[PDB]
């Protein structure tokens, strides 16, 4: 249930994966290698609270969780989320044993 | 998601909503019995809701699945979010079907430039 802001549907949004210079840039001192930025540096189009651990998919493929940001939409300031890329064996073996 | 579009209902097959009373984080099915989402998004209780489009209302196509484990990253960092990922394990399988489905997991990282999908229930 939706509560007093989210939306009752289910919302979509096409996005670019974004350099790591522009998203150490963005973000300075605050970018590990287990992160990547998606969006657009002119702001107006990003994921925001209650989207977090929600998917990145990009060609078929999961690239990215939802994580973190300044604010929503902001410009210079896009989405960063979870590098998927790195740890596909994390994922993999840890539902291979449990 | 801001600036974004509503999804057709039940296309984006597996995105699940995390709930605990409420809506509170989404997530990814990786297999039947298994959701990826965000680390900081650990409850000590969550139930996994697969099939939705309207996350207030009952359509027909919903599973309300609860965890059995819940697997946060050992190596997460609450303060800067670094390794911010978790696994979800469901109690019983889900049904996998056309509304209810996988999510491959990536054979490389992705090149600047790709363009990807995103979605969710957060605010616009
Ligand atoms: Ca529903």
């Amino acid at each position: 249930s939706s509560g007093s802001s989210y939306p009752s549907l289910l919302q979509c949004l096409k996005a670019p994966v974004l350099s790591d210079s522009s998203c150490k840039s963005s973000y300075p001192g605050q970018i590990t290698g287990n992160m990547i930025c998606v969006g657009f540096l002119e702001g107006g189009k990003d994921s925001c609270q209650g989207d977090s651990g929600g998917p990145v998919v990009c060609n078929g493929q999961l690239q990215g969780i939802v994580s973190w940001g300044y604010g929503c939409a902001q410009k210079n300031k896009p989405g960063v989320y979870t590098k998927v890329c790195n740890y596909v064996n994390w994922i993999q073996q840890t539902i291979a044993a449990n | 998601i801001v600036g974004g579009y509503t999804c057709a209902a039940n296309s984006i097959p597996y995105q699940v909503s995390l709930n605990s009373g409420s809506h509170f984080c989404g997530g990814s099915l990786i297999n039947s019995q298994w959701v990826v989402s965000a680390a900081h998004c650990y409850k000590s209780r969550i139930q996994v809701r697969l099939g939705e489009h309207n996350i207030d209302v009952l359509e027909g196509n919903e599973q309300f699945i609860n965890a059995a484990k819940i697997i946060t990253h050992p190596n997460f960092n609450g303060n800067t979010l670094d390794n911010d990922i978790m696994l979800i394990k469901l109690s019983s399988p889900a049904t996998l079907n056309s509304r209810v489905a996988t999510v491959s997991l990536p054979r490389s990282c992705a090149a600047a430039g790709t363009e990807c999908l995103i979605s969710g229930w957060g605010n616009t």
